[PDB]
């Protein structure tokens, strides 16, 4: 056992191996905070989460064993994974706080919009990253189901990285799925797609696509671009009947292969939306597409999900996580 | 509405600026 050093931030005290040094917040996480460190061991800048009451609220005690259930089995290049955790307890009798690293990364892609324009070739290979992330996620069925630009990580080098998938406020709304919203159908997995579809065409744009004020005004504006809900559609659950947009027309200037994309993403009926995995084979990723290192996650078992135990057995399930954990190798 | 790119398209590493 390592010794460890206290300090606080933000008005919380934080309690970490020494090997991470200068902690420096960088803002809000997924039920917790996060600080910017320097890891002595390895030399690289790491980000560290602090989770909250991880074991107060019954919610809590789930919440704080799903992500560290999915965190250690997420290993993919396009998806945030853990280099650590830790807690300062010695033992479970007092176990209390859950800390979570990973790899730094310098941006969120709602930060970068919002500084810079962005090229065809930049939203060539971010948007082709996302899709092998979700290919990899989908893969396990895991649906990220709040994707947004700010889950998404973004270096120097354009390198992209999705978080806080599979843990699922005014802003979220914009990239939401219909069915989702509105609660029509049974969600699957193209969910996340609808999204996708949102996010590339804010990031070609700069603006955002579908910037609905509230529920009602969100699917006038859904309506507005993609149609009227063709023949199936309310067999699967009195407004104008717009037509459906060619896309051609609304996305001026844009690569034709990038707007048949677009297209392909953002149907209405989730039984017509191209797949992640379907979406990378197609050719405005032809320059990254490579079906050789697009690669699936192993099984991953959600069987507790249906399960109501005691907080304390959630407790209990989650210290077994931190104790079992393996680094990655140096 | 329409919504033309932020950089019409043209007919080679990629940065981004961080904040
Ligand atoms: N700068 C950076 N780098 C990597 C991740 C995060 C991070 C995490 C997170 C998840 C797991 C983990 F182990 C460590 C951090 N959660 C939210 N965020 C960012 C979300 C966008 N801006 C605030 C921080 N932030």
């Amino acid at each position: 056992r390592p010794t460890f050093y206290r300090q606080e931030l933000n008005k919380t005290i934080w309690e970490v191996p020494e090997r991470y040094q200068n902690l420096s917040p960088v803002g809000s996480g997924a039920y917790g905070s996060v600080c910017a460190a320097f890891d002595t061991k390895t030399g690289h800048r790491v980000a560290v989460k602090k989770l909250s009451r991880p074991f107060q609220s019954i919610i809590h005690a789930k919440r704080t064993y799903r992500e560290l259930r999915l965190l250690k089995h997420m290993k993919h290049e396009n998806v945030i994974g853990l280099l650590d955790v830790f807690t300062p307890a010695r033992s479970l009798e007092e176990f209390n706080d859950v800390y979570l690293v990973t790899h730094l990364m310098g941006a969120d892609l709602n930060n970068i919009v919002k500084c810079q324009k962005l090229t065809d070739d930049h939203v060539q290979f971010l948007i082709y990253q996302i899709l092998r992330g979700l290919k990899y996620i989908h893969s396990a069925d895991i649906i990220h189901r709040d994707l947004k630009p700010s889950n998404l990580a973004v270096n120097e080098d354009c390198e992209l990285k999705i978080l806080d998938f599979g843990l699922a406020y005014v802003a979220g709304r914009w990239y939401r799925a219909p069915e989702i919203m509105l609660n029509w159908m049974h969600y699957n997995q193209t969910v996340d797609i609808w999204s996708v579809g949102c996010i590339m065409a804010e990031l070609l744009t700069g603006r955002t696509l579908f910037p609905g004020t509230d529920h009602i005004d969100q699917l006038k504006l859904i309506l507005r671009l993609v149609g009227t809900p063709g023949a199936e559609l309310l067999k699967k659950i009195s407004l104008a009947q717009m037509p459906k947009m060619n896309f051609a027309n609304v996305f001026i200037g844009a690569n034709p292969l990038a707007v048949d994309l677009l297209e392909k993403m953002l149907v209405l009926d989730s039984d017509k939306r191209i797949t992640a995995a379907q979406a990378l084979a197609h050719a405005y990723f032809a320059q990254y597409h490579d079906p050789d290192d697009e690669p699936v996650a192993d099984p991953y078992d959600q069987s507790f999900e249906s399960r109501d135990l005691l907080i304390d057995e959630w407790k209990s399930l989650t210290y077994d996580e931190v104790i079992s954990f393996v680094p990655p190798p140096l | 509405r329409v919504y033309p790119v932020s950089v019409p398209y043209s007919s080679v590493t990629l940065s981004l600026v961080m904040p």
